[PDB]
């Protein structure tokens, strides 16, 4: 997470004093700083319910890591920005990450809607 | 070389032998059903491996080899269902597709299927790839590496590859598009005119 | 050090040998293959109640779709096409060899129409799987539909 | 005998017998009427599927649980022009006195236990 | 309509029975199924009962 | 009411004075016949 | 999104629906009765003299004509199951369009079976949903 | 579907659908034809470490010593109400066909479906003793696809068994009437036709 | 399915140049030189005669009979 805040931090101080996308988030429209340090300095951990991402083969995420890899980017960390682009598993754990929302929403709508009935 | 279980309760109850002897031995199991034991799990995998490889054995059987500390187990599926992915076999650090098969497919010679007959690429299923380590590309080979990737895009769908430079999008945005990229209008079919 | 050309003859050899729908077709093949035997076989044979009587299950087999225009008409073979445009079922006969016993004799094997089947199309099953691209065209169908 | 079938039906009208003996039993006497009369034979069919098709995979299923009263008086209603049938092809004075009186009643909603799924 | 119809046909025929000096017990019995059949035309889906189910099998 | 058979693409053409047991064209077997355009004069504008 | 009007106005994302009636003249028990396909005069459940205007003698609508609210495409009439009735196909009130294509054949049981095709021209507008590749 | 389980107890209960209630382990293993404890702990595994975690469900079934016992026990709540030999018979019929059919439903293949148990249970105890984590419900080597073959073929095993029902009924009363003995007038094909 | 009269961004004609350009990048000239030559500068007419698809050459045979 340290390294993740560095590296935006970095990517903000060398860039443009005054871009579009920087005048989008600083103002408010439509934008935030880590949507900054994703689309320019780098993903950051990716993490599903929490964790890193654990699920896979024994001792594995994914059968392109050794056995009992604990290493960060074995386990969900994405050194890559979206203008760099994600290598194969870097693309993976980063559409494990975002799996969740698309369930928690659906299932969100219907208890908020129980809830506020009662 | 299996020897089956009622056989090595036979032998250890009928004749006098070592129960250690038997309990270091690694269980071989056949679709689920515990099949046997064997002297070492690695070495029947192996065999079985190369046995289909070199077409002796069918390609439909898959082995794996379990080794944790506490228990050591040999799996063999046979069955249907199981979904499996072709990828190229790596021995020494060097794949077993070769510069004359490229050339070979170029010229139209052999293909695909011609390529998994002869033993240079196989199907794998999960219980298989356990124990398999892959590389992506052949500059990510190294010798202790044991399968290589026939394609590293191929993780896609058929939408999935739709998009373009689809790694630098976010996730939910490849999601909505594989989503929608099904309603949208186009020529489904030439004969559509006398279709009804 | 296969380059990126080198993988993409391996794929796009894959997926020339290989249609985009191979599985359901690989399925449908090892059915009609295989499993088809295997569902007679497994129910073995027919006893009945009386104890003389028995039927043997011999062998089974399917024919090229067709359709029964008239009440005993000859099972005229049709076109996906036509089965579209007419609302029919692109199904094949069925045919089974069972040998009938009585009074424990075994007699003289026949072979007996027990119903249609759909199938799959671009399958071993129609005709239409290995047609040429012209003949495609000429009979109505789209070259390019996997089936 | 038509006796027997007769008693047999009289046994299960009582409840003192479960789904499955009672199906055992007109098992046999249906072998038995096959060997003597096919007709017989065949509303002894008629009324163990009646019976099957109500008595399937009930919750007692032949248990030391009665069979309520309300399911008997129906399957009994549903085979009544059958147990008639039966009645009529053999008579006895004793047997025929207690379905002398059962009468065959048509109903639009039925109380099946079992369902088209099971 | 068809539940009540029911109803008012397996009266009858209790009914029928009552009037024809019936046994007791095949009385009891048609009482029993009359009492069902209403406590099926209030709530149908009731615990421990089966539902009524039509022709199609639909409940 | 003229007709068309539908075997390969408009196969000549039918009329409905003609009359055949079901649907048949009678130059040949086939089941599908298709009702021709109105020879009317249609405005179409062009938007 | 904003699209250029005049590319719309030269056939930028025109497009063409198509939707399909189909009926079968279903024979049912009884004394040669059948569900004749016929232009209908003064039967029960009667449309109005004006939702006929378009129908051919034979009882189905002629193709490339206009279809607009509910016309009546394929004329049938029917006996009653327990005199004639109307089941005659009605266009749908909202769809508008130009019949496109007019078939008939003879099912397997040999009843008359008719299908009519309409299409529809959809030129893009203010309220039309576009996505490209990527989710947008 | 067969569950089994371990309660607070080391006793290890065995159910199926048609028996109500939890057999015991080392009863169904001697109704299938083990006849003494020994067989059924070495046939459990032949680890001691592990083999001790039987000794509460063996004595639980200590009054169990023949098969018949074991037999009519199940027997009890299987079918109850009717004599003896009745119950053993309706414990042999729902034990043959319905515990573990896939090994088979003949007497004979018996004996091997309570290998089958044993190797079971083994693993209930190597997840308690703390050797293996569980299965994961999500792991592609436990989840199968099955395409139109598959069931394709299991519609067309239902239809032919039907077909086949209604043959024999109107076969045997035609036999008991008696009429023509061609089969060509009997087929009723379509009980096939239009089921698929 | 049969190309557009007119570029959909600016109203020029770009039809009648469709069969001069698909003969010639079908003879084996670079698409480039041949636009250029053509007398096609802006590429919102080069994407309507690249990418172009001519489907109405395969639905001659799928018509409708009408
Ligand atoms: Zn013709
Ligand atoms: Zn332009």
């Amino acid at each position: 997470d340290k390294l993740r805040k560095v590296a935006g931090e970095i990517a903000t101080k060398y860039l443009d004093p005054f871009n579009n996308v920087y005048i989008m988030a600083i103002t408010g429209a439509r934008g935030s700083e880590l949507n900054i340090t994703q689309m320019t300095a780098l993903l950051g951990q990716q993490s599903v319910r929490g964790e890193r991402i654990r699920r896979g083969y024994r001792e594995r995420t994914l059968s392109l890591f050794k056995y009992g890899d604990i290493a960060p980017e074995a386990r969900g960390f994405v050194k890559n920005s979206f203008m760099r682009g994600l290598s194969p598993y870097e693309m993976f754990f980063h559409a494990a990450g975002g799996r969740e929302g698309l369930v928690d929403t659906a299932v969100k709508t219907s208890q908020s809607g129980y809830m506020q009935r009662r | 070389g299996v020897v089956s279980v009622e056989d090595v309760i036979r032998r250890i109850s009928e004749q006098n032998e070592d129960v250690e002897k038997y309990m270091s031995w690694s269980k071989v199991y056949l679709n689920g059903r515990l099949l046997g034991y064997y002297e070492d799990g690695k070495e029947l995998a192996k065999k079985i491996r190369e046995s289909r490889r070199q077409g002796k054995l069918s390609d439909e059987v898959n082995v794996a080899y379990i080794a944790t500390d506490y228990l050591n187990e040999v799996h063999i599926n046979c069955d249907a269902g199981r979904v499996r992915r072709p990828l190229i076999i790596v021995n020494n650090g060097t794949p077993l597709v070769d510069t004359e098969d490229i050339k070979k497919l170029k010229n139209g010679e052999i293909t695909f299927d011609d390529l998994v007959k002869q033993g240079k690429i196989e199907f794998i299923d999960a219980e298989e790839e356990e124990n398999a380590y892959v590389a992506l590309n052949p500059q990510d080979l190294t010798p202790d590496h044991t399968h290589l990737e026939i394609w590293p895009s191929a993780i896609l769908g058929i939408i999935a590859s739709i998009i373009p430079y689809p790694e630098h999008n976010q996730s939910p945005r490849n999601t909505y598009q594989s989503a929608m990229a099904k309603q949208s209008l186009g020529l489904y079919a030439s004969n559509y005119q006398i279709r009804t | 050090m296969l380059d990126t050309e080198s993988r993409w003859a391996i794929a796009e050899s894959f997926f020339k040998t290989r249609g985009l729908v191979r599985q359901h077709l690989d399925s449908f093949n090892d059915f009609l293959r295989n499993k088809l035997q295997q569902v007679i076989y497994e129910q073995g044979e027919i006893v009945t109640e009386v104890p003389g009587l028995k039927i043997k299950l011999g062998k089974i087999r399917y024919e090229k779709p067709s359709i029964r225009e008239t009440d005993k008409g000859p099972m005229r073979e049709i076109t996906p096409m036509e089965a579209r445009l007419r609302n029919l079922t692109y199904s094949s006969p069925i045919f089974l060899s069972m040998i009938p016993v009585e009074n424990n004799i075994e007699g003289e094997p026949i072979e007996i129409y027990i119903g249609d089947l759909p199938i799959m199309l671009k399958s071993v099953a129609d005709p239409t799987s290995n047609l040429p691209i012209d003949k495609l065209i000429e009979i109505g169908e789209d070259p390019k539909d996997p089936g | 005998y038509e006796t027997h079938v007769l008693d047999d039906l009289m046994e299960f009208y009582e409840g003192v017998i479960g789904y499955p003996e009672i199906d055992l039993r007109l098992a046999g006497e249906e072998a038995w009427l096959k060997g003597v009369n096919p007709e017989l034979a065949e509303a002894v069919k008629k009324i163990i599927k009646t019976i099957r098709r109500y008595l399937e995979g009930s919750p007692y299923d032949g248990s030391e649980k009665p069979i309520p009263r309300y399911i008997i008086a129906e399957i009994f209603s549903q085979i009544a022009p059958e147990v008639q049938l039966l009645v009529n092809a053999l008579d006895t004075e004793g047997k025929y006195g207690f379905l002398k009186h059962i009468k065959k009643l048509n109903l639009n909603s039925l109380a099946m236990l079992s369902k088209n799924y099971n | 309509t068809h539940k009540l119809v029911d109803i008012i046909r397996l009266n009858e025929r209790l009914k029928e029975s009552i009037e024809a000096g019936a046994p007791q017990l095949i009385i009891e019995d048609l009482w029993d199924l009359l009492q069902y059949h209403v406590a099926t035309y209030f709530d149908n889906e009731i615990p421990g009962l089966p539902p009524a189910k039509h022709r199609s099998g639909r409940p | 009411a003229k007709y068309r058979c539908g075997k390969c693409w408009k196969e000549l053409d039918d009329d409905q004075l003609k009359t055949l047991p079901g649907v048949r064209c009678p130059y040949c077997g086939y089941r599908i016949i298709y009702m021709v355009r109105k020879p009317t004069v249609k405005i179409v504008k062009a938007i | 999104i904003i699209m250029n009007k005049s590319s719309i106005e030269r056939g930028m994302y025109r497009s063409t629906f198509f939707r399909l009636y189909s009926t079968e003249e279903v024979k049912y028990p009884g004394g040669q009765e059948d569900k004749i396909i016929t232009p209908e005069a003064g039967v029960k459940g009667y449309k109005g003299k004006d939702y006929y205007r378009l129908l051919e003698d034979n009882g189905v609508v002629s193709p490339e004509v206009e279809v607009k609210g509910g016309d009546v495409l394929i004329g049938k009439v029917s006996p009653p199951r327990f005199a004639k009735r109307d089941t005659s196909i009605v266009t749908r009130h909202g769809e508008n369009g130009i019949v496109d294509l007019v078939l008939i054949t003879e099912t397997l049981e040999g009843n008359k079976l008719v299908k009519v095709r309409v299409r529809d021209l959809r030129i893009p507008e203010i309220g039309d949903k576009f996505a490209t590749r990527h989710g947008q | 579907q067969v569950m089994i389980e371990r309660l607070k107890d080391s006793t290890i209960q065995i159910s199926f659908a048609t028996v109500p209630g939890r057999i015991p382990f080392a009863i169904i293993m001697r109704a299938l034809g083990f006849v003494t404890d020994r067989d059924i702990v070495y046939a459990v595994s032949l680890d001691p470490q592990i083999q001790n975690e039987l000794l509460p469900s063996l004595e639980q079934a200590s009054s169990i010593t023949s098969a018949e016992e074991a037999l009519d026990f199940i027997g009890n709540r299987v079918a109850i109400g009717q004599k003896r030999e009745n119950r053993i018979q309706k414990a042999e019929q729902v034990i043959d066909k319905y515990f573990l059919p896939h090994l088979g439903t003949s007497p004979e293949d018996r004996k091997k479906k309570g290998y089958y148990l044993a190797s079971a249970v083994n693993k209930i105890l190597e997840l308690y003793l703390g050797r293996r984590e569980p299965d994961d419900k999500d792991h592609y080597a436990n989840k199968r696809v099955r395409l139109a073959g598959d069931l394709f073929t299991s519609l067309f095993r239902v239809a032919f068994k039907a077909f086949v029902k209604d043959l024999v009924y109107q076969l045997e009363k035609s036999k008991v009437r008696g009429r023509r003995l061609s089969l060509t007038a009997l087929v009723r094909a379509d009980i096939i036709t239009e089921r698929i | 399915m049969i190309i557009p009269i007119r570029c959909f961004t600016c109203g020029a004609v770009v039809a009648d140049k469709w069969e001069p350009f698909s003969n010639r990048v079908m003879g084996g000239e670079d698409p480039e030189k041949v636009l250029t030559e053509l007398g096609v500068n802006r590429y919102c007419c080069r994407r309507m005669l690249l990418s172009h698809v001519n489907i109405i050459r395969e639905i001659i045979h799928y018509t409708r009979p009408i």
